[PDB]
RNA sequence: GCCUGGCGGCCGUAGCGCGGUGGUCCCACCUGACCCCAUGCCGAACUCAGAAGUGAAACGCCGUAGCGCCGAUGGUAGUGUGGGGUCUCCCCAUGCGAGAGUAGGGAACUGCCAGGC
RNA sequence: CAACCCGAUGCAAACUGCGAAUACCGGAGAAUGUUAUCACGGGAGACACACGGCGGGUGCUAACGUCCGUC
RNA sequence: CCUCCUAAAGAGUAACGGAGGAGCACGAAGGUUGGCUAAUCCUGGUCGGACAUCAGGAGGUUAGUGCAAUGGCAUAAGCCAGCUUGACUGCGAGCGUGACGGCGCGAGCAGGUGCGAAAGCAGGUCAUAGUGAUCCGGUGGUUCUGAAUGGAAGGGCCAUC
């Protein structure tokens, strides 16, 4: 495994979230990348990744 | 004493001669030894005919072997149940049938030969028959 | 050869194009001359077709293959491109990199009334 | 030993052989892997992630054979 | 284009009744010089060679092009990637600018040099002829510099045949050995 | 109608080799390059502005069968159904009928638009 | 001594530049068939099969052997 | 669980039959756009050695696919680079495949994105393995419920461990 699970936080306010994983050790900075979450409605950063 | 010296599968399956060969007339020497039987040479024998057939033409003329073992065929031990894989390689079949030219002698006397080969082919299981050479 | 390259290098699009099955401009450049001809879907007949070796469009030209050369054909593209009816077709810059004397002709047809 | 497993199923094949009523969107042809023991081609295409020969438009089907050295091709012609 | 202009001048015509050319075009034309300095090792110090390339530079005025490895398969080492190299083909202008640095002021800045081989020959006129060191020519201060260096030199001329390509190129003092 | 270019249709009887031939119409190579644009170096390619030069290369056409390639007729192999001989294989009636090989064929054919005579 | 390559010769369940019979799918049509066909619902039993023909794996192309397909 | 054969040219099939693989990897190795095209050998070239790099010729999927095998790939699904987050959300005509639970393919619609001049492509990787039903709980969201009323605990619904 080690792959250790991810989980993407809105940067809105809105507490929706995505789900992914990614590899903890060889990339030690933490994911962010947008997308879109129903609420908003629109598209939008999205932060958090270890 | 004669097999592939590799293969890219252990052990080959079954199946069954279907008859007709394909390597009927002569193409190499003068003579031959041809099938007019069906079977299979477990290769340690075309060489107990092929030693005894040179004996004869002593060193004299050149001899051909259209044949070739290449077929596994596998045997199980005494005391063993059915069903543990198949068994191992123990020899070395050259399946055979109706018209593949056994031999072929060239370099010798159409005597020094007819009476080589009678000679020869009374190791071998499946029956045969002298040829000569063919025009065309 | 420079031209085979150059063939293959569109063959994706002439035929992605070809799947889609709708009317395109093809549009053939060569160191003197500018071409520009209407496909019909099949591919078999051609519409339209207004180029440099046509005596007409020359004959109002000061060198063929200059980029304003490659600019009035395409107009004259869409002109007769219209009459016939033909309007809203996809551009075929087969092979050429879309950016001078065909970045040109193809925007000069598409403000002189061609929709793409 | 230590021989012995298998994968399963995996049907992969032809389910819309020769013209056939092709729904609005039938299997067709689905043997998977298959890039080009059959091609997506006319009003059927498609070619989903696994291969499978699409078919869009109902209609009766073709099965061909034109350009790029033979290759199959599969189009569905309108009833 | 100094001594390009020598080739469509005294050049051409001489190879032209050379061999009665059918046209000023089956005339072979010198296409491209090429070096190229193979790096070697690399992998030790991988410094050397950022040298060795401002070095290529040194002459041709283009930027070198460190060449990286291919195939991998390498009892030496390469692992596909890798830096190993620098060619720096010559164009037009430089092409003859530098074919106009040696063969005047390189070549005969010789070392012993008693007759350079006229055997290159393939079927291309493709003469190509290794330095074997960097022969000084107008580097920068060259004294400090760095262990030897040397390099590759290909012409690469449109000669239908090296039954051609020795005639061309001598139609300018190209050193050579009888 | 002949020749050339562009897009196709069919994809090797359409391909390759070999010998010949065509040029300010077309096509190319070709000239110049600070520039538009471009080289992990290079105006090589991509690109622009175009003279002067040449069909050399490339491309097209013509011929040539050395090689690909297409390929019967006959027989052979196999096989569905019915029957039969029979130790793991065949045979007969019947319908289907290869593959290879042989005779031979063969140096593509064609539609649409444009340009030149 | 022997690699590649050329010519001539064989072999392959896990080789194929070839390739059937035929089985299967679909469309059309006549005739025959006590709708044989499909769907929904009440009631089941049965999931130890055996031999024989054909195609096979396994075994020794051994077994009234064993394991599949098919009648 | 995946691949090939057995498997008799649709599907499907057995054995303690013959062979191998998986319990992952990747924020790029995903998307798009522009461009590119191998192995091998021959000859020539400093150090270059059978085999580094350069030149020319031959050759033509004999290379390369992140990992098995099979099928497939040049319009490349191979290789390079720019900009990027479609590895989006709600749905889904109609199918394939299952005794079932379930798994798979999917054009197109709505809202919003990225790349392209545009047609257009993108709901993850050439595809087929890379997985665990239910329960019992944990976390976040929601005014659905809330045992006299208002709240709350607990429960539901959605996301998820
Ligand atoms: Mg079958
Ligand atoms: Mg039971
Ligand atoms: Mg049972
Ligand atoms: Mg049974
Ligand atoms: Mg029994
Ligand atoms: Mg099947
Ligand atoms: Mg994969």
């Amino acid at each position: 495994g080690i792959r250790e699970k991810i989980k993407l936080v809105s940067s809105a306010g809105t507490g929706h979230f995505y789900t992914t994983t990614k590899n903890k050790r060889t990339k030690p900075e933490k994911l962010e990348l947008k997308k879109f979450d129903p609420v908003v409605r629109q598209h939008v950063i999205y932060k958090e990744a270890k | 004493m004669l097999q592939p010296k590799r293969t890219k599968f252990r052990k080959m399956h079954k199946g069954r001669n279907r008859g007709l060969a394909q390597g009927t007339d002569v193409s190499f020497g003068s003579f031959g030894l041809k099938a007019v039987g069906r079977g299979r040479l477990t290769a340690r024998q075309i060489e107990a005919a092929r030693r005894a057939m040179t004996r004869a033409v002593k060193r004299q003329g050149k001899i051909w072997i259209r044949v070739f073992p290449d077929k596994p065929i596998t045997e199980k031990p005494l005391a063993v149940r059915m069903g543990k894989g198949k068994g191992n390689v123990e020899y070395w079949v050259a399946l055979i049938q109706p018209g593949k030219v056994l031999y072929e002698m060239d370099g010798v006397p159409e005597e020094l030969a007819r009476e080589a080969f009678k000679l020869a082919a009374a190791k071998l299981p499946i029956k045969t028959t002298f040829v000569t050479k063919t025009v065309m | 050869d420079k031209k085979s390259a150059r063939i293959r290098r569109a063959t994706r699009a002439r035929r992605k194009l070809q799947e889609l099955g709708a009317t395109r401009l093809v549009v053939h450049r060569t160191p003197r001359h500018i071409y520009a001809q209407v496909i019909a879907p099949n591919g078999s007949e051609v519409l339209v077709a207004a180029s440099t070796v046509e005596k007409a469009i020359a004959e109002q030209l000061k060198y063929t293959g200059n980029k304003d050369a490659a600019a009035a054909v395409g107009k004259a593209v869409a002109e007769r491109a219209l009459e016939k009816g033909i309007k809203d077709v996809s551009f075929d810059r087969s092979g050429f990199q879309y950016h001078g004397r065909v970045q040109a002709l193809a925007d000069a047809a598409r403000e002189a009334g061609l929709q793409f | 030993g230590g021989s012995t497993r298998n994968g399963r199923d995996s049907e992969a094949k032809r389910l819309g052989v020769k013209r056939f009523g092709g729904e609005s969107v039938l299997a067709g042809s689905i043997i998977v892997r298959q890039r080009g023991t059959k091609f997506h081609a006319g009003a059927n295409v498609g070619c989903g992630r696994d291969h499978t020969l699409f078919a869009k438009a109902d209609g009766k089907v073709k099965f061909e054979v034109k350009g790029p050295k033979n290759r199959k091709f599969i189009s569905i012609e309108a009833e | 284009a100094k001594l390009h202009d020598y080739y469509k001048d005294e050049v051409v015509k001489k190879l032209m009744t050379e061999f009665n050319y059918n046209s000023v075009m089956q005339v072979p034309r010198v296409e491209k010089i090429t070096l190229n300095m193979g790096v070697g090792e690399a992998i030790a110090d991988k410094k050397l060679l950022d040298n060795a390339a401002a070095d290529l530079a040194a002459i041709s005025g283009q930027k070198p092009l460190i060449t990286k490895a291919r195939k991998s398969v390498a009892g030496f080492k390469i692992r596909q990637g890798y830096p190993i190299g620098c060619k720096v083909t010559l164009r037009g202008e430089r092409m003859w600018e530098f074919f106009e640095r040696l063969i005047t002021i390189a070549v005969p800045r010789i070392r012993d040099f008693r007759g350079l081989s006229a055997k290159s020959f393939d079927g291309r006129g493709n003469y190509s002829m290794g330095v074997r060191e960097q022969i000084i020519f107008p580097e920068i201060d060259y004294d400090k510099v760095d262990r030897v260096r040397g390099l590759d030199i290909t012409i690469t001329t449109t000669a239908k045949s090296d039954e051609e390509g020795r005639a061309l190129l001598a139609a300018f003092d190209f050193p050579f050995r009888k």
